[PDB]
């Protein structure tokens, strides 16, 4: 029928019960502008649906109803990469065509695709404090954690920029065996942060073979939540149909839970605790759950999102419920950044749930994990120590305390330090991290085995 | 005199500098918290006067 | 029955329904989603609906079951892969073209293709039956039948038909009752609702000590089956591996995995790497995966299938202790469960609790914890059983200040600490003395000692040097190590080396994840005397890094005993320790001249 | 059209809701008094007052505007002073004999006292037009014009009627267009939303090689056109000597002032030390009111004003920036905005968040920053344009962690911090380098570098040097003097006379309030050779006392050389800076021999 009214950005209008639930349905102005919508609420003789085009400007009685009859979907085909499009899939930005071949619709799944059998095959981004403390796989995720004031965009581009050079090594290497894909979606980012990643990835020569999804903080929150969405359904629809490893990069995790977290005032739901909705898990699951093998046993698909925290603190429910819900996570230090070192991201507090199942004994090295829990455990040593050497002094400094310090300054300075084009390999890692982690005694390394130790020190 | 004076200043610059390097932060995090949680659980109990 | 007259978000409304139970499940719509009726309003019902809608559109009708949502309880539940809605997966990933459950299909929580062998107990014609007996046997594993066949509770008669050997089919009665007259017929399934206790004959103190197989664990607090313990994670205590390692290398007869909102790749590793492995107890043709009955949720699964999980989990336990075998609950994890019971009760628009759960959770986990534990099977036989609930919890804003946390450590009466700074060494799970404690390790202690050594002495006297080390590891960081004696160096070391090896329960293979409590009582044993000489050896004239560098080779032999397998020695008891020990007593004595 | 139903409170409901949208602002009452509708429910709509509703009974006529609250782009902006919801202070200090804004009282939002002479510009009768292109020109000084005439976005046609050369008012039309046909009348003065952004024909980075007059600034990071940075500020603690002397010594086309919570005392001292300040553009015609435009609210003034201000400033920085010209958009504070939209969230009744700022100012802090930017002009012309954002950060919740800044630190890509010491030292401004920090110095190093920069090497040197400087300063405060190495004396030595040189800077002259790029890569390189051939003479073998006394009037006069004037190589190279490389080389061949 008629708008009843409107109270943030999900208007409720007045209609029939005709509709169903995610139903398309269209609203017509008095000022020759239409727009689209999902019907998130259905009830008797009234509706409440989220438009994903304005917030504001809706008649009240000068409106008019028209019903699609269809439900939200993606039209997603083999040609969506090399292409730049808005954050509700139009292409209005100067790129390609929107049409698409298929056309599958979405609930939480396209076709319930989960994997069940853990990830064998490891890639490669081109860091050695990255892939060597964090051996990530074909189908396990791995978040970038940093906060505000630190260069993520410079580490997220330089991820990005590392594939295309360190994937035809790895490819050589039983790492890969298929061609890898890029799916970039941008929610709540600025221009200069969206052209210099577009001009990184023409520089980098994946412009081509890589999605662009633009969304801004001027647009609505409706078609900024729902464009990773479509972008993680374009991704997974073009790695299930290619057989290809395809990696897609969600930034900025801020604004997307910022656009969930912006309607819970304006709504009959009660809000959870710090302002953000009681279903936030579900929110931030929904894309996690969207990860792992694909059909076939040809493709996978790989999750590296970039969180930045909008206080600096890390008790907060966005950076423990996204890191909670995935399999560890790379933090970014600031002492590490200040000092010169590049990329801050250290290796204290991160981790890998499938490191084991990332290594083998054709792709890597078998004293991998030796090396890297042992240095890991090393790294944390030499920062206790290097900590309590800094308050105590000189006058009652350990003797571990200074080798564990000095491993951690040429460790940091000499692992930690690297380019943002220099490609490097796990095996020169791990050979340059014995040779930094030799200068340790024999009895106090005891979380390696005798004859990896008696093979190499 | 000069022994007694060195031996003291070691301790006294090691008492600075562990008390000033230990002594802030964990107030500093704890009392940041306590008032988010504070007002975490006030914006939760007005939310729910407001229903 | 009734239409559904508004369907907004995951709450959908019906009016002109009948019945309207609270705990009562049903369909609604014409695709079969999975749903449950929470509450009424007037002539409407109000039904949460927990399965992902595409297209249920409003104005069809609306099925309600009749009863409450429950599993079946007999034979075929074991080597299979279940959700928390008894959705067959096996079949849902040949016929529906799909690793995971989609949206619209419907599946029943027992194969129907699939038969079982019957054979006769001593339950025979002429004698009286009643709940809970075991009428007859299948054979499932080889050393024991993990799924034994039983009558429903809340039955009794006399047994008129007795089936033969032979196989025979879940829809084929081979048992009959005779109770005034012709009473109904049996199947080798049975019906139980997931949302009610089993019952049993009577409730007894928990006195048998179950093991784990891990070296922190064990040498931490011990534990027997039947009780409860909370451990808060942070994503980094490693709760797979010891999921993994607690199934593989436990001695309970049966493993119960309950997936409560995981991402699906750790639950697919632990699944594929379950078949390849080998049972302890000298099993053949997937030991691990048709000993241990797997539950797997996901993050963007269902949240019917995500709270009824622990329902299902806990009422397989009880059916599985009902038979008389000792079964292990494994919950991952309660928080999951209460973020849905708190996002459940945010969409349902009533007045919630603090941090967003509801005020029923804590009466729910202590209603779910009250549920397990050790006591007698119910039956004519009276046999024992046991069932012993591990839960992990977890903040959701980064604290450990929450609802759950706090509730399920209160209920609980064995706690298992979490530490940042020996988590971030690479050690899952970090348990310490200060952070941990249980009361049933008194009452382990004479069996322990009796079938055992004397490991109540050693995690006393591990406990007391712990709790030193933990004051002189901040009272040598804070004031200098210029300001304690010789004695605490060897004690903060010794402590240092105790926690990162016993600490560090993962390794790099199979032999640095399962340890037995003969090889943590003596390498305990060893280091204790070890820091017991060095402390008599330091106090009659020595210097502390003289005596540290004067042992060399024999503080590291007691670190490197874990690297080796736990097959050396006897059978689980390994020489080496007592060279060990002999090696510094010897050096004791060369330490002090 | 609209009748009130009810007032509760300081918002009032309209009933007679029967097309009204919910983003048009209208007036309710005989008074005018102003408002906007927020939301609407049902019949009745909800309006929210920015001011007192007395007067105001049941049964009061409800007239909307018919088009959403924005601000109006019209001739004769500069030399002017309004508020955030087109409101004159000049016409209210003429009529009302007062400068708040008082109730009852409507102004229009474009000054019909002073007219301007519009000329055409390059179209004909017949020829095609777009949304963004010159239709003509419009005097808007009496010095010489800047502001461009041009369509509204989003339209175009073909112009049927052109009017002459000659000077009209505001409200009378001088051109018509023609798109199928009538359309409408056009007049000079045009209608923008404050809450849409304008249009642009294509955005980029920030890479513009354009000086803001900051010595110090432009010399510790290079300033580009359209990029994003914040400064932090303590409520009058230095940063309206920073922002006045940064507008009034600023270079640029156009200065966008904008004050949304001030206390009123900065923004009279603004105003009235505007016009007594002499411009660097080659005028005297009051360059510094009337190159500038001036939007001032201070705290006794309504919110939507002030929340308004800043979406004011960006939309006529971003017409101006869309003319064809690079604008300095300079607001403080985002606090008063942020304060402001959670004052008029708690009246109208939305829900909280965390640390009290609601769910929207994350979303607008990020449109804020991306409202501005340097990108191509829309228009068939496709001129050149740039809007740099400068936004001031304060506490509005009791410290400076609050929501606003952290999300707006991680927003932006630089950021300038300011000393409380240094700006008591008569500094402005007196940030750090280990105190900031800017990404876009390679991109204004490349472009700058690219025309003749030096900046890069001089820049990186200079950095390091006064890094160097910093953690040497605590060195030889704390060790002392006489046992730290000579090159470390010659480093302070060096970085306190660049400090003093660079950070010293209140405005004395017109030298010190505007420098050239050439002049300080200059002073910095001549600074770099100096303790490079320090360096490299006392490596050698050398004195400190023999240096420093050897160099004499070299050291004084090169700080005594941002007194003269810059013309002293063709019109802005220094002479007396590229002579004293022979003297510094001289001076370090006869030290080392």
């Amino acid at each position: 029928n008629t708008v009843s009214g409107v109270n943030g950005p999900l208007v409720i209008l007045e209609k029939v019960k005709f509709p169903r639930y995610n139903e398309i349905v269209n609203l017509t102005l008095p000022d020759g502008t239409v727009r689209q919508g999902q019907v998130l609420e259905i009830r008797g003789d009234r509706a409440i649906v989220q438009v994903f085009e304005g917030t504001s400007g809706i008649d009240v009685k000068k409106t008019t109803v028209e019903f699609t009859g269809e439900s939200l979907r993606i039209p997603v085909s083999e040609d969506m990469l090399g292409r730049i499009f808005d954050g509700s899939g139009r292409p209005i930005d100067n790129g390609p065509k929107v049409f698409a071949e298929d056309y599958l619709d979405i609930n939480g799944s396209p076709i319930n695709p989960y994997a069940r059998i853990y990830p064998e095959e490891m890639i490669s981004t081109g860091v050695s404090a990255i892939d060597t403390m964090n051996s990530i796989a074909r189908g396990q995720k791995i978040p970038i954690f940093s906060a505000s004031g630190l260069p993520h965009n410079e580490i997220a581009a330089q991820i990005c920029r590392q594939a295309g050079l360190v994937r035809p090594t790895k490819d050589v290497h039983d790492g890969h065996e298929e061609n890898f894909s890029i799916v970039f979606a941008a929610m709540g980012v600025n221009l200069e942060t969206a052209r210099f990643f577009k001009q990184d990835f023409e520089e980098n020569g994946s412009l081509e073979r890589t999605s662009l999804f633009l969304n801004l903080a001027n647009d609505p929150t409706i078609e900024r939540i729902i464009t990773p969405r479509l972008a993680l359904t374009t991704a997974e629809y073009l790695a299930y149909q290619t057989e290809r490893h395809v990696l897609t990069i969600l930034t900025d995790m801020s604004s997307y839970a910022d656009a969930l977290r912006e309607v819970s005032a304006a709504r009959e739901e009660v809000p959870g605790r710090r302002g953000y909705p009681g279903y936030m898990y579900t929110d931030l699951s929904t894309i996690y759950e969207r990860a792992g093998r694909v059909e076939g046993r040809n493709g996978s698909i790989t999750q590296i999102p970039i969180l930045t925290m909008p206080n600096d603190d890390i008790t907060h429910p966005i950076p423990d419920l996204t890191g909670y819900i995935t399999e560890g996570q790379i933090f970014v230090d600031r002492q590490l950044h200040n000092k010169g070192i590049y990329p801050p991201i250290n290796v204290l507090p991160s981790l890998s749930r499938l490191m084991k199942s990332a290594i083998g004994e054709g792709m890597t090295r078998k004293d991998h994990g030796d090396v890297s829990n042992q240095l890991y455990a090393k790294y944390a040593i030499g920062k206790d120590a290097a900590a309590m050497k800094a308050v105590v002094g000189e006058e009652a400094l350990s003797i571990e305390d200074k080798l564990s310090l000095e491993f951690l300054e040429k460790f940091e300075k000499t692992f930690i330090t690297q380019g943002a084009y220099e490609d490097r390999t796990v095996f020169e890692s791990l050979d340059q991290a014995w040779s930094l982690l030799r200068i340790y005694p024999k009895e106090m390394l005891n979380r390696i085995s005798p004859k990896i130790l008696d093979e190499f020190y | 005199a000069f022994i007694i004076l060195d031996e003291v200043i070691k301790v006294t610059n090691r008492r600075v500098n562990a008390i000033e390097h230990v002594i802030i932060p964990r107030t500093e995090n704890t009392i940041a918290y306590i008032n988010s949680e504070l007002d975490e659980l006030d914006r939760e109990e007005f939310y729910r006067l407001k229903k | 029955y009734g239409a559904i007259y508004s369907v907004s978000g995951p709450v959908v409304i019906a009016e002109n329904m009948i019945g309207c139970a609270m705990y009562e499940l049903v369909k609604v719509g014409h695709d079969n989603l999975v749903g449950e009726v929470i509450r009424i309003d007037g002539d409407k019902a109000t039904i949460q609906v927990y399965e992902e809608t595409a297209g249920l559109t409003v104005g069809d009708p609306v099925l309600r079951t009749g009863k409450p949502l429950s599993v079946e309880l007999g034979p075929g539940l074991m080597e299979t892969i279940y959700d928390g809605i008894q959705r067959p997966l096996k079949a849902i990933k040949e016929e529906s073209q799909s690793i995971y459950i989609p949206r619209g299909i419907d599946t029943p929580a027992l194969d129907r293709t699939i038969k079982w062998q019957f054979t006769p107990g001593k339950f025979q014609v002429g004698d009286h039956i009643s709940g809970g007996d075991i009428y007859g046997s299948v054979f499932e594993n080889s050393l024991i039948s993990s799924h034994k066949i039983l009558l429903p509770p809340r039955s009794r008669g006399t047994i008129t038909w007795i089936a033969p050997a032979g196989e025979y089919t879940l829809d084929e009665k081979i048992l009959e009752v005779e109770f005034d007259g012709k009473k109904s017929d049996f199947t080798l399934y049975h019906t139980w609702p997931v949302r009610v206790p089993r019952p049993v004959t009577e409730k007894l103190s928990a006195d048998y000590p179950l093991l784990t197989g891990q070296r922190v664990l064990d040498a931490l607090f011990p534990c027997v089956q039947g009780g409860t313990t909370c451990i808060p994670g942070a994503f980094g205590c490693g709760k797979t591996v010891i999921s993994q390692s607690l199934s593989k290398y436990s001695n309970s007869d049966a493993i119960i995995y309950v997936g409560c909102g995981e991402r699906g790749n750790e639950m697919a590793e632990v699944l594929m790497e379950f078949p390849e492995l080998y049972t302890e107890m000298s099993g053949t043709k997937e030991p691990i995966m048709k000993r241990t009955t797997l539950v797997a949720n996901t993050s963007n699964m269902p949240v019917a299938a995500r709270e009824a999980s622990i329902y299902t989990g806990i009422t397989l336990a009880e059916y599985f202790r009902d038979q008389g075998k000792n079964v292990s609950m494994i919950a991952d994890s309660s928080s999951r469960w209460a973020e849905a019971l708190r996002e459940i009760s945010g969409r349902l628009g009533e007045m919630p609790a603090d941090q967003g759960f509801p005020a029923y959770l804590g009466a729910k986990l202590a209603s779910f914890y009250e549920r397990a534990g050790k006591a007698v099977a119910l039956g004519s036989p009276d046999r024992t059983g046991s069932v012993s609930i591990v839960a992990a919890v977890s903040p959701a804003g980064g604290d450990f200040s929450d609802p759950v946390t706090t509730a399920t450590l209160g209920i609980t009466q064995v706690f298992w600490g979490l530490d940042k700074k020996l988590a971030q060494r690479k050690h899952f799970p970090s348990i310490n003395t200060s952070v941990s404690y249980s009361k049933y390790t008194n009452v382990l202690n004479k069996f322990y000692d009796s079938n055992y050594p004397e490991f109540p002495v050693l995690r006393d006297r591990m406990k007391e040097i712990l709790s030193n080390a933990e004051e002189l590891e901040q009272v040598v960081q804070l004031v200098g190590k210029s300001a304690l004696s010789d004695s605490d160096k060897i004690t903060l070391d010794v402590a240092t080396l105790i926690k990162e090896d016993f600490l560090q329960q993962n390794g790099y293979s199979t032999y640095d994840a399962f340890c037995p409590i003969w090889k943590t009582f003596d390498m305990m044993r060893a280091f204790i005397s070890y820091h017991d000489e060095a402390q008599k050896a330091v106090a009659n004239g020595a210097n502390w890094s003289k005596l540290a560098d004067s042992t060399g080779d024999v503080k590291h032999a007691v670190s490197s005993s874990k690297f080796f397998e736990p097959s050396r020695g006897e059978k689980e008891v390994h020489g080496e320790f007592e060279k060990l020990l002999s090696t510094m007593q010897e050096r004791f004595a060369e330490s002090t001249d």
